[PDB]
């Protein structure tokens, strides 16, 4: 860019294109950290300030020589900064879909977000030279998207904005970036931990933030789809590979699924995986290991990331 | 002074920084794997056998009352008096501390097989914090015996944590904790003599007395080369708790115990600096109310030793000492293992 | 660049004094020589050696990093 509005200049004597320092100083408008934003309820366990950036996504982990060695780079946003932000940059398609309904503009009822979460890791990353831990050759990216947001008016709930190409590369906005394993379990947790814990802070608070001259309030529900399924298996339960249980929504072994596979329901989900560790654990109905595994049907685990039992349509096109 | 080469099997990729190694009745076993119970060995025990040099893992069942626990990254270790084997706290292979206490037996045996027993017990009183690489061990005074707790490092309090800074630990209190197995029991006890936090230090046992040598304390970011002596009496009415400083204690933190003889004590490994490796070998020896820490000659290391960042490794209890090196990078095995012998 | 690097691996052990040795051998002193590499020179092991690679091999402190692992001097001084 640099070389091409230096010969633009050069042979045009105008300016047409703005220097590099204009388009950073332009670039921070966008960025996260920018914008004051309030909580109302406050965060638990997270700070309420509103210039935060860039931060370390190690979440200030031990690195001494008398403690667990660490081998990875990570850096990563705060969720309700990035959450500030995302809002922010769709400020003019939320007043142009709310003008469209036939709704008013300085309306500031409380708006109902949903947002779709996805983490996926990659391989084949080639490692630098230069300083750092030996880190390996794999990365793992955290990203959201925002599906629909949908304001209160009258009695029933109206659609403001919808993601008109929702599997595109022009709405997957990356949140935390990790060049590690995500075979390796402890890393995993100890950087994508804090990021749990921002999440279920917001999933009992509300924001309010200054959108276009009005101050508006914000809800969020979030729906974490974006897993593939070895992913699901090693995050919220069961043993990874292939087991005797198979589906993460239902409690059919391999055996009846092969007999009856018409006739189903779904019946799992995250508070029963946690239930379901806590029995594997403490045992109170005295039982072997094979029993024990029958009656908590497959979950040898604790669970940390609150997965809705969705399917992964590309991966199962692939499989099938 | 013997440095053996050691060799693995098919489960390299399950042996972590932080394990414990237990004996049971001349047996060594494994405990606190890399990763959360596979379909191979769902309870998370191991029968940690060496023979020849060659080292295989093969599973262990729990009784059929027993408690499966998951793997604690790093407990404290005891050995009480009816041979169990206590660990308490430690880090999930999530990440988060816990302040819940085992005991390990062994519910029955048979040829070639072992069966074991792990309780589960709830501390009432004076509970202490979770946390983790702080040491435990137990005493006989007055015909009672009754386990000793000092601090050690643990997260912020629920107070004042932030995500930005959540996995932040800090020193645990000074305070020195005695623990009732019998019963479940702790009542907390304050000593002016104990100022300052420690953290992955060694314990040594003796009839009424537990030496603290050596440790970190992450407060002052130092190293002292202090010794505690702690005596501990069992009289009817409330216990009396006692520390005294010593002088000629060493600046060594996560070190490996090890009880080769009787009164006779070997402490090998560590960390002096955070760059810096514990190159050199004290022999603690013990008696009625004297201790002696001697210099004796220096293993004879080889060059992955002399040029690594990091070991680990636990007690064998035979007078032998499992250590690791971290093999290379993942792309040998990613580590290796050495034993080394103490007469 | 990549004999010298063989020259590395077989003075690391000195194979002057043992004319005989196993494979498990050699790949203790590829994996000690790489770590040190690493720790000292900041190079990572790869399969394919580059041209990056050999430029930074051919240094000065190549041979100083290499060397403090050979506990004899003679060698030391022959490589230098
Ligand atoms: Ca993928
Ligand atoms: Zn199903």
């Amino acid at each position: 860019y640099h070389k091409m509005y230096r010969t633009v200049k050069a042979i045009t004597g105008r300016q047409i294109f703005q220097p590099l320092h204009a388009l950073r100083n332009a670039e921070k408008v966008l960025l996260p950290g920018y914008h004051p934003f309030e909580w109302q309820p406050p965060l638990k366990n997270v700070s309420s300030r509103t210039d935060v950036g860039i931060i370390d996504g190690l979440s200030g982990l031990a690195s001494s020589v008398d403690e667990y060695p660490v081998d990875t780079i990570a850096k990563r946003f705060r969720y309700d900064s990035a959450l500030v932000s995302a809002l922010m940059d769709m400020e003019e398609d939320i007043l142009e879909g709310m003008r469209s309904q036939d709704l008013d503009d300085y309306l500031n009822g409380p708006f109902t977000v949903v947002v779709k979460e996805s983490c996926d890791g990659m391989g084949d990353v080639s490692e630098k030279h230069g300083s750092g831990p030996a880190v390996p050759e794999k990365a793992v990216r955290f990203s959201f998207t925002v599906m629909r947001i949908t304001i209160e008016h009258g009695s029933q709930n109206v659609k403001v904005f919808e993601e008109p190409k929702p599997n595109s590369e022009l709405c997957c906005k990356p949140l935390c970036l990790m060049l590690a394993d995500e075979s390796d379990h402890e890393t995993l947790t100890a950087i994508l931990s804090p990021l749990i814990a921002e999440r279920e802070a917001m999933k009992s608070s509300e924001l309010t933030l200054e959108m276009g001259g009005i101050p508006r309030t914000f809800k969020f529900i979030f729906r974490g789809t974006g897993y593939d399924e070895k992913l699901v298996r090693e995050v919220e339960g069961l043993e990874a590979s292939g087991s005797v249980y198979i589906c993460t929504l239902c409690d059919t072994t391999r055996l009846e699924a092969s007999q009856n596979l018409v006739f189903h329901s779904i019946t799992r989900s995250h508070a029963e995986n946690l239930q379901r560790y806590e029995v594997w654990r403490s045992n109170p109905y005295h039982e072997s290991v094979e029993e024990l595994r029958d009656r908590v049907k497959g979950v040898s685990a604790k669970p940390f990331i609150e997965t809705v039992p969705s399917i992964d349509a590309l991966h199962c096109d692939i499989g099938n | 002074m013997s440095l053996q080469m050691v060799t693995v099997g098919h489960n390299i990729a399950l042996i972590q920084p932080g394990f414990s190694l237990m004996n049971f009745d001349g047996q060594v076993f494994f405990f606190g794997q890399k990763g959360w119970p596979k379909r191979s060995c769902p309870t998370g025990v191991f029968h940690f056998d060496i023979k020849q040099n060659h080292l295989k893992l093969k599973p262990a069942i729990f009784s059929k009352d027993s408690c499966y626990l998951p793997p604690l990254r790093y407990p404290a270790t005891c050995s009480y008096k009816k041979h169990q084997y206590i660990i308490h706290g430690g880090k999930t292979p999530n990440n988060e501390l816990s302040d819940k206490i085992y005991i390990m037996s062994v519910a029955c045996k048979n040829n070639k097989k072992v069966t074991f027993r792990c309780t589960e017990k709830d501390l009432v009183g004076d509970v202490p914090e979770p946390r983790y690489g702080h040491s435990i061990d137990v005493v006989y005074s007055r015909g009672k015996s009754m386990g000793v707790l000092f601090g050690g490092r643990s997260y912020m309090p629920s107070t004042q944590r932030t995500t930005e800074k959540w996995n932040s630990v800090a020193d645990c209190l000074p305070h020195v904790f005695l623990i009732d197995f019998e019963f479940g029991c702790a009542t907390s006890y304050i000593l002016p003599e104990l100022q300052d936090g420690l953290s992955f230090h060694v314990s040594i046992a003796r009839n009424d007395t537990v030496y603290i040598l050596g440790g970190h304390s992450l407060a002052s970011n130092i190293r002292p080369a202090n010794l505690y002596r702690i005596r501990v009496d069992l009289p009817l009415g409330t216990p009396a708790v006692n520390c005294t400083v010593l002088p000629g204690g060493i600046s060594v933190s996560s070190a490996i115990l090890t009880q080769t003889n009787n009164d006779e004590f070997v402490i090998v490994g560590g960390y002096q600096l955070e760059n810096q490796k514990r190159m050199v070998c004290s022999l603690v020896s013990l008696g009625d109310n004297t201790i002696e820490i001697s210099e004796m000659e220096t293993p004879d290391w080889t060059s992955d030793i002399k040029h690594s960042k990091i070991w680990f490794g636990s007690n064998m209890g035979n007078g032998t000492i499992f250590l690791g090196i971290p093999g290379d990078n993942k792309q040998s095995e990613a580590f290796y293992f050495y034993t080394l012998r103490c007469s | 660049a990549a004999e010298f690097y063989k020259i590395f691996q077989l003075e690391i052990g000195e194979v002057y004094k043992h004319p005989n040795a196993s494979k498990e051998e050699r790949k203790r002193w590829q994996a000690t020589l790489d770590k040190h590499l690493r720790k000292r020179m900041n190079l990572k092991p790869i399969m394919r050696m580059n041209g990056n690679f050999a430029r930074k091999l051919m240094t000065q402190e190549t041979v100083d990093a290499v060397c403090e692992l050979i506990p004899s001097e003679e060698r030391h001084e022959a490589l230098r």
